[PDB]
């Protein structure tokens, strides 16, 4: 019972998604840093 | 002048999702490399 | 302060009673070499 | 040989097949044989159907 | 999370993991009605409770 | 697999990537020198070299 | 007073240590594993793994 | 089929619980949880405590201006002494907080819990069919904790003299203890220092001798730890090789041929050392202090020629005249 | 699937997955109740909007007294 | 406000201890 | 003050709880054999 | 009183090596999972 | 040429090492936070 | 001192752009 859960699925993130996420987070930081600081 | 503890906000909000994405990418790449 | 005292006395008596009557319950037999 | 027995029956050797094995060592197995002892191979649909029939009514 | 495969979560007719959502909704609606009635009848009214904040 | 403290031993018998990691370390050191100089220039006060020199 | 108190506190602690030693060994010798674990029937190997 | 009490005893003494409870654990778990809860909440948020009894409270909690290093649960008031001070013996809860009652609560529950831990180590040694002398080894840190938390307050007549439940408080306890008893010159404390230094020496020595002579069972691209499999029958390292190396290092019978005798020595040296230093603190609780070699060297006339013990005495005097400010109204510290 | 006391107690409460009433069932009375709820929400919205003024219902901070 | 940081670090250490105790890698014997 | 008892209501739990634990233990002991043995400990439970 | 920008030091020096260890563990676990 | 480097090796970190590293970093933070702040 | 944070964020964004251009996943046709 405590063992193989049949709903276990792998999680993927290709390099395109990694670069999009990095760009999104860094651009959001660039945008909101001026407003958090002031 | 510039309010403090906003350095923490900016840097942690930049790092944590970046950390999450880097971990996801490395995990996926190692799973692909072990699939071979 | 008396209510806290009686609660603490009840708790200490309860756990000490469990300890005392648990070690009286043939504790030496509870070993893997029995039988 | 009498101690790998009496321990396999007790539940050891099952549950964590990659415990004392390194990454390369565990990758060398699960590709040329040496399944986890005490376990069998079964498809997900067959296992799901068996679990469904076990909880029938 | 550890004990996920409870027999309660499996349909007696089919065996697949299923939830009888309409009856679950009935149970939760009954519980929420009891909680709402109790809150408004004892807590707000002060029958058994502090009441709510009332200002001028 | 390699432990975390032996991850760099892959360039031990790879001269090209040994040169690559040496170049990366050299670039990091040179960049630290440049950035440290820029920061110190940002925070330096050259008005009074007698009572407020660079070591103060 | 200092000599008597220190000496008898030392001896009381030492004899508590002796009590623990001899009570443990008495239990282990009565049960029958004071000389070590039996290789043929190890009690731990016959138990279910705990995790 | 069995009675309810029999099933309760089977569950308490069960080897199938993730953490073994046992009958000693019945006493141990609630006492240790109570001490842990009170310690956490009193370390985070507790008002300052008048430890010296002179109405000058000392702040020890994080909310009153302390960090991890300076934070401590302050010992109880000197007005209390070693009187039993539970919550219900105070007029109010804040009076109990002002007089350091939490220190007594935590100390009593912690000492009961560690006695329970000794008994529980014995109990799970008994349930597994192994030899029960790990508890004898654990009695040494328990002896030291008892010496610094209960026996020293008993000897000095006040729970304010016990070791504070902190870091800087621990250092203050050490400094005042050195000032008033000269623990460095006490041979039991010297035996304890030899015990800890020798324990470190022997731990490093045994670890290096075992790691040096590991039997080759892995490849170059993996950790050497995977050459040992949990539950294997054969030995994972060459005992003869380590014995030969250590025999040629010092001399051929400076080593232990017997691994069982070697491990008995490993478990014996620091346990005896800590036993002796704990008993030394217990004896200095009743003011049987360490060696006094002050003014032991005089010239032909009789002028005092100082030694290193005299400089140590100067340091102890510096600590003595500064400890417990405004709590001494008399010349001697009896 | 392991069986527990609480699981066996609650089993009949989760045992009728997919059981339906044939046809339209109670849809018309459901729609009637939904219509009543719509009217009630409209009434209270227009009261809070002051588009519906009722006797002794003064939507104002001053009604607190 | 550093008290919050101290409490966070202590609670994180205790959580690490909790997960190391109860979510540890289960030891099993290998079939070597 | 015997056992730190200053109010007579404190004696009720101190005496009562061991009585109930003894009742459970007495059921357990009445389930037992309860005849003399010649050994270091009794292996019968 | 308490110096600022030490919050950044404490929190970043706590997070970054923790991030590194978590990424290593997840990568290793996914490689083991794809080895099967 | 630009392709399979023969020196490519996988990197492992078992759960015991993860917990040891977490404990080390958190205990170091607990120890040095009082000194960084003051 | 926030100027340093602004420069760091801008340089990080430019580094992300650089790595997305030159260290991208190479597009290849599959054998479907
Ligand atoms: C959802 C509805 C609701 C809400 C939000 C509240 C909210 C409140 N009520 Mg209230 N009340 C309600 C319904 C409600 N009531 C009803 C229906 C009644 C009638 C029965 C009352 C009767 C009532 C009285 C008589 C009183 C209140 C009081 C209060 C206030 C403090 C209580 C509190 O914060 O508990 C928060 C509770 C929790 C966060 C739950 C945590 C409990 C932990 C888990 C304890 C665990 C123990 C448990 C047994 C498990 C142990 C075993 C385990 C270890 C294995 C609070 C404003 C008190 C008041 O005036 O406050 C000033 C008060 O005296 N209420
Ligand atoms: C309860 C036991 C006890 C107590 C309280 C005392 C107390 C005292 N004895 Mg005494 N004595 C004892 C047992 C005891 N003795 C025994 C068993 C013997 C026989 C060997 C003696 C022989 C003896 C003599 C001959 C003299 C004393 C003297 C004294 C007084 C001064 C002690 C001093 O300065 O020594 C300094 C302190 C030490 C030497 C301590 C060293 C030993 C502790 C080291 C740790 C060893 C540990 C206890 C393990 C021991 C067991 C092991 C040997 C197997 C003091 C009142 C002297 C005195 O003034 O009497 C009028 C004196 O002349 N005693
Ligand atoms: C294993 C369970 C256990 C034990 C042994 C203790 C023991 C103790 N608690 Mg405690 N406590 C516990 C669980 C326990 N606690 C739990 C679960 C809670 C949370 C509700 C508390 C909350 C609590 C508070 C709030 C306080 C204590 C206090 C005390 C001390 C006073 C003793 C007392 O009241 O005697 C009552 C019992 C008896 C008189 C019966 C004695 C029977 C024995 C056999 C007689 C022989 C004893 C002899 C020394 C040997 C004592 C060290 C007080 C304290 O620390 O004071 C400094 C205090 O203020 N406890
Ligand atoms: C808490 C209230 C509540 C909730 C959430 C439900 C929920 C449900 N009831 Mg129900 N019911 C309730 C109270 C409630 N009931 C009461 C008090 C009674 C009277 C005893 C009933 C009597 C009843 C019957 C008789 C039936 C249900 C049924 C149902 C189910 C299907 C509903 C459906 O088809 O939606 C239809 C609606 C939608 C799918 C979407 C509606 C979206 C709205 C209209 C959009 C409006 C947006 C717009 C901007 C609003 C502007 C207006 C505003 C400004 C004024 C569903 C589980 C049916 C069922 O399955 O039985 C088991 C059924 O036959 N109910
Ligand atoms: C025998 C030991 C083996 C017993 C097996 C059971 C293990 C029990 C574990 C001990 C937990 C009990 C804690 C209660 C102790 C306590 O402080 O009680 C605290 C109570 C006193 O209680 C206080 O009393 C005050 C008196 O004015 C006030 O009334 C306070 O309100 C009241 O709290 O003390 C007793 O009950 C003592 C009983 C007699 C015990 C004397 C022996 C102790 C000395 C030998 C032990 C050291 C060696
Ligand atoms: C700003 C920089 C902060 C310092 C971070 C240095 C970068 C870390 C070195 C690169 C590691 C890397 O590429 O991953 C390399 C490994 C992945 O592991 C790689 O997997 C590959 C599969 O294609 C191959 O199997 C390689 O052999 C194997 O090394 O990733 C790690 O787990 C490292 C985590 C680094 C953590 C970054 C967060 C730090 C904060
Ligand atoms: C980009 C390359 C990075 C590596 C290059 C290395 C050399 C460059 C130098 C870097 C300087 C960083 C420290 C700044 C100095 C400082 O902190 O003290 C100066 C002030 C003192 O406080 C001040 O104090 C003043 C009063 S008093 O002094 O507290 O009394 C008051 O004005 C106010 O409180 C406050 O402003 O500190 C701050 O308040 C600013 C917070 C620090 C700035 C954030 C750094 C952003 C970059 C970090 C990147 C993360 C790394 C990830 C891995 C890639
Ligand atoms: C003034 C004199 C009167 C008071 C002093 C009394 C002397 C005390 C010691 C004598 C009694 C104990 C005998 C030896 C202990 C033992 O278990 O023997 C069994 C073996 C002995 O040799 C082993 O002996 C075995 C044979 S046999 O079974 O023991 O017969 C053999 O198989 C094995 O190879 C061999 O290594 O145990 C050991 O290896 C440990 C030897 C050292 C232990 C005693 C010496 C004291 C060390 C310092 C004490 C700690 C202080 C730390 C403070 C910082
Ligand atoms: C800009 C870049 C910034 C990043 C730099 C910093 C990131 C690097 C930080 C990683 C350090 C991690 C080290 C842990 C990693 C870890 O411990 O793994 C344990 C590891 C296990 O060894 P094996 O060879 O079996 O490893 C199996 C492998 O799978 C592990 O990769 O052993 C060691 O690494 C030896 C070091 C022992 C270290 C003991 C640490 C315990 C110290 C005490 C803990 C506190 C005690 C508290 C009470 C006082
Ligand atoms: C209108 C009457 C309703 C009535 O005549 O029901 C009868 C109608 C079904 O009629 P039939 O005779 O086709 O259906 C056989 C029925 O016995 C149910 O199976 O029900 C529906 O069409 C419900 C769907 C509309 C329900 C939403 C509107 C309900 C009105 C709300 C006001
Ligand atoms: C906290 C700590 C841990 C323990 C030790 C110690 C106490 C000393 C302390 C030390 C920590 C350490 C090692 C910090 C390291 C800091 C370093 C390496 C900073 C270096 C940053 C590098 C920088 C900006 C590089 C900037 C270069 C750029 C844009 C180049 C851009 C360009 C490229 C890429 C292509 C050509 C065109 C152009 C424009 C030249
Ligand atoms: O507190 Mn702790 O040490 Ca008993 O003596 Mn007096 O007080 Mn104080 O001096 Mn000496
Ligand atoms: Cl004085």
């Amino acid at each position: 019972m405590s063992g193989p859960n049949p709903n276990k699925q792998p999680v993927e993130l290709n390099r395109t998604s990694l670069f999009w996420g990095l760009l999104l987070i860094f651009v959001l930081a660039v945008l909101f840093s001026s407003y958090f600081f002031n | 002048n510039v309010s403090v503890a906003a350095y923490l906000a900016v840097l942690l909000g930049t790092f944590i999702p970046v950390v999450f994405l880097l971990t996801l990418y490395i995990q996926s790449e190692s799973r692909k490399a072990a699939e071979t | 302060m008396f209510t806290l005292k009686i609660v603490v006395y009840t708790t200490v008596t309860f756990f000490v009673s469990l300890f005392t009557f648990g070690f009286l319950s043939n504790d030496a037999s509870r070993n893997p070499n029995r039988k | 040989r009498r101690r790998v027995a009496q321990a396999e029956a007790a539940g050891w050797f099952t549950g964590n097949p990659s415990f004392g094995k390194s990454l390369i060592e565990y990758s060398e197995e699960t590709k040329k044989g040496m399944r986890e002892p005490g376990t069998v191979s079964i498809s997900a649909k067959e296992l799901a159907a068996l679990r469904a029939e076990a909880a029938k009514k | 999370w550890v004990y996920w495969d409870l027999e309660l979560f499996r349909d007696p007719r089919t065996g697949n993991p299923a939830l009888d959502l309409p009856k679950i909704f009935g149970i939760h609606l009954l519980l929420s009605g009891v909680l709402c009635f109790g809150f408004g009848a004892f807590h707000v009214t002060g029958a058994w409770g502090p009441g709510i904040w009332v200002s001028d | 697999g390699l432990p975390w403290y032996r991850v760099h031993t892959v360039v031990l018998n790879d001269p090209g990537r040994l040169i690559a990691v040496h170049l990366m370390h050299t670039a990091l050191v040179a960049g630290w020198a440049g950035s440290m100089a820029l920061y110190e220039l940002a925070v330096f006060d050259p008005s009074d070299p007698v009572l407020n020199p660079m070591w103060r | 007073r200092s000599w008597l108190t220190c000496a008898h506190f030392f001896l009381g602690f030492a004899f508590y240590i002796g009590h623990l030693w001899h009570a443990g060994r008495a239990r282990a010798a009565a049960a029958g594993f004071e000389k070590g674990i039996n290789r043929e029937n190890e009690p731990t190997l016959s138990l279910r793994p705990i995790d | 089929s069995a009675s309810a009490w029999e099933r309760f005893c089977s569950w308490i003494t069960s080897t199938d619980n993730r953490l073994y409870i046992g009958w000693f654990g019945v006493l141990m778990i609630p006492t240790l949880l109570t001490a842990t809860t009170v310690y956490i909440i009193a370390f985070v948020a507790a008002p300052p405590v008048d430890i010296d009894g002179i109405r000058e409270p000392v702040a020890g909690s994080l909310l009153y201006g302390n960090n991890i290093i300076t934070g401590a649960v302050i010992p109880s008031s000197a007005s209390i002494g070693i009187h039993f001070y539970p919550i219900w013996e105070a007029a109010s809860l804040d009076e109990w907080l002002y007089n350091g009652g939490p220190y007594q609560l935590i100390v009593d529950h912690f000492l009961l819990g560690v006695c329970g831990w000794i008994g529980r180590e014995w109990e799970f040694s008994y349930r597994l069919g192994m030899r029960p002398w790990i508890s004898v080894a654990f009695t040494a840190p328990v002896a030291a904790a008892s010496a610094v938390f209960l026996v020293y307050p008993i000897g000095q007549g006040s729970f304010s003299d016990g070791m504070p439940l902190g870091i800087s408080g621990t250092f203050n306890f050490m400094l005042v203890f050195q000032a008033e008893h000269n623990i460095l010159m006490h041979p039991f404390h010297q035996l304890g220092v030899a015990g800890v230094f020798g324990g470190s020496l022997f731990s490093a020595m045994h670890g290096s001798l075992v790691t040096s002579s590991l039997i080759r069972e892995t490849t170059e691209n993996e950790s050497a730890n995977y050459g040992y499999k949990f539950g294997q029958e054969e030995e994972t390292y060459n005992i003869v090789a380590a014995h030969g190396y250590f025999g040629r290092l010092i001399f051929q019978y400076a080593s232990f041929n017997n691994s069982r005798a070697l491990h008995f020595f490993l478990g014996l040296w620091p346990v005896v050392g800590i036993w002796f230093t704990a008993l030394g603190v217990m004896t200095m609780a009743f003011n049987l202090n360490g060696f006094n070699f002050n003014q032991s060297v005089v010239d032909s006339q009789g002028r005092v020629i100082n030694t290193w013990a005299d400089i140590l005495n100067r340091a102890n005097l510096g600590m003595e005249v500064m400890h417990e400010r405004n709590a001494h109204n008399f010349p001697l510290d009896l | 699937a392991l069986r527990t006391r609480l699981g066996e107690l609650l089993r009949p409460l989760n045992s009728e997955y997919g059981k339906v009433a044939p046809g339209w069932g109670t849809t018309p009375i459901m729609g009637f109740v939904m219509l009543l709820f719509f009217l009630f929400l409209l009434i209270i919205l227009q009261i809070y909007n002051s588009s519906l003024i009722i006797e002794n219902v003064d939507v104002d901070w001053a009604s607190l007294g | 406000m550093e008290t919050l940081v101290y409490v966070f670090l202590l609670a994180g250490t205790l959580g690490v201890i909790f997960f190391a105790v109860f979510f540890r890698d289960p030891p099993r014997i290998a079939k070597k | 003050e015997a056992l730190g008892i200053d109010d007579t209501r404190l004696i009720v739990p101190v005496i009562l709880i061991p009585v109930i634990t003894f009742i459970l233990y007495a059921g357990f002991a009445s389930e037992q054999d309860n005849e003399d043995f010649f050994d270091t400990y009794d292996q019968r439970r």
